[PDB]
């Protein structure tokens, strides 16, 4: 048996690469992390034999720690690679991409000396430079986890595109909860006031899953966050708040100055 | 309906058509009013009922 | 005369998205930019009608400001999009990422009311995640250009992975070089010793092109870089050097500790 | 011969996965000289041919 974890992409279908779908297609069976029945129903046609992953998550107003969820689901996983299966996690993006399943999963599986591997897919993050039109080169960029942003030291760069991901939930520390509380999120304002002015405008996108979706960018000042609508598709960009300035430090070790930039 | 999403996400000539005439290209794969309607409107969750 | 900007991935053929490699089959015109022959062949075979936009690099050893070239892309693009041609534009990876032919084209065509859009693809970084088996969430993720990372000021959060893209070129200030001198890797190195110490093992990656070559994953201590062999295609990699500390400040005000963290 | 074989490869999971289980045979069985897979085998990216900048800081 086999692993081979891919990414769907964000859109229905349309958005996975070529090889990927291929190894969809070829595979013995296949555990599906779809964001939609849509992209469910598509997968299904491609390939009968798959185990919804969606199925290990709380169900019923059940108190699980998202830990015991995936643990869950790396063995579901594991346990068709070690019956001698071609196995496929088809994962929603990128399978390595804020998702610790997959990875877990291959190491779990070429430790037990299965052949596994990851092939990369389109993330949330690569949607988002396309629809808002932002290349990452442009003054840097910079992701954090909202909540490991908010637990533990990170100093972000004010000249960069910063990115938090699963702002829905941030501060939520249980692993129990879906959403976060406005006082979570009134806290990250405080917090990111750091760096950040209170009327820093900031951008909540959500990458459309559907082909006649438009994607949801929307635009307010960092104060209002706290009362803004969250879903958990939802990334929170925060453009710079400073302008690119000249590092005469090192243009003096490099014998130049700014006139001589090409 | 969810036959004609897939095909619209996978074929660009579909896609620039549907981008030209949104409501043509649904009539013509046999969308409801209350679809059109949903599409238009951007409501997902009525689409996903 | 309408534009989309799509991505062909990193490896030849499998790696583009279902519904980018439709773009490209149904466009009027293509203008390329691809890794070498073998994926300029396969284009070619998707869709006869392209223009290669590596001729507008310089020729024969000229002095050319590389933003003349960009611009010279630009212009060729549009020239097909006023015309009325339904154009494409296949650049290698993701379309607008750490890539400035696109956005520029995409934002002059608006403004000159063409139809333009861009078609995320898969990146260089979505492929290193995925080789080194690391999620860019684990502890998050920043991302610079090497040279820009020298010219200008930028703080790094050692606390995450660290990338330096176009390293075969930092401190290139020209902008007419198609690599740098060991001095200017020795000056970056002497930087990032505000961070990092002379021994942290670094990282050169390089994504394979071709599905029958291994991808270049070559750990070396920080010292060590000015020595090294490195091409266009190189990405830097410098891993974490430093440990979590608690952000007890915001616990508190979240009113618990590392013990209640899930 | 060589370019047919590698976009096929590229794009299609099942030679790939007959690939990754015997690359000799494959190769040899889709017409590869010794010298073309001699040169797979070495990573002579290089040769295999003779058989990127796209941005700035500012
Ligand atoms: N459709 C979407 N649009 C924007 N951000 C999204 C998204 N889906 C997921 N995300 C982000 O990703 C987080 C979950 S982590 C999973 C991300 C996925 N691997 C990917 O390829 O992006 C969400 O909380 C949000 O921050
Ligand atoms: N095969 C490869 N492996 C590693 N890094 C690569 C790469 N190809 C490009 N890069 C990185 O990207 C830079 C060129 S800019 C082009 C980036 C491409 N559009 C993408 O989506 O990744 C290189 O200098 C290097 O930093
Ligand atoms: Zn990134």
């Amino acid at each position: 048996g086999s692993l081979v974890c891919v990414g769907t992409g964000l859109q229905l279908a349309g958005q996975i690469s070529v090889l990927s779908r291929s190894y969809i297609e070829h595979a013995d069976i296949v555990f599906s992390l779809l964001p939609d029945g849509f992209s469910q129903r598509w997968l299904t046609k491609l390939n009968p034999n798959v185990i919804n992953l969606q199925q290990f998550y709380a169900q019923n107003g059940e108190v699980k720690n998202r830990r015991d969820t995936y643990e869950q689901m790396v063995n579901a996983i594991l346990d068709a690679v070690r019956a001698g299966k071609k196995t496929v996690c088809a994962l929603y993006g990128h399978p390595g991409v804020f998702a610790c399943v997959s990875h877990m999963a291959i190491t779990r599986a070429k430790a037990e000396g299965f052949s596994a591997k990851m092939e990369p897919g389109i993330s949330a993050e690569a949607c988002l430079w396309a629809d808002l039109g932002i290349d990452p080169g442009n003054s840097g960029h910079q992701s954090f986890e909202a909540s490991q942003f908010m637990f533990f030291n990170h100093v972000p760069d004010p000249t960069t595109h910063l990115l938090l991901w699963q702002i829905a939930i941030a501060g939520e520390h249980t692993l129990t909860q879906f959403h976060t509380s406005s006082d979570r999120l009134q806290i990250l304002v405080e917090q990111l006031n750091q760096w950040y002015p209170l009327d820093h405008e900031v951008v909540i996108y959500e990458a459309a899953n559907l082909p006649i979706q438009a994607p949801r960018i929307e635009r307010l000042p960092l104060a209002n966050l706290p009362q803004a609508h969250l879903m958990p598709i939802s990334t929170l960009l925060i453009p710079p708040a400073k302008k690119l300035e000249y590092n005469y430090a090192i243009l003096a070790k490099l014998g130049i100055g700014p006139e001589d930039l090409g | 309906l969810s036959d004609f999403f897939t095909q619209l996400g996978q074929d660009a000539q579909l896609m620039e058509d549907y981008k030209q005439n949104p409501e043509a290209v649904m009539r013509a794969h046999g969308l409801t009013d209350e679809q059109i309607n949903a599409v238009m409107t951007g409501d997902m969750e009525k689409l996903k009922t």
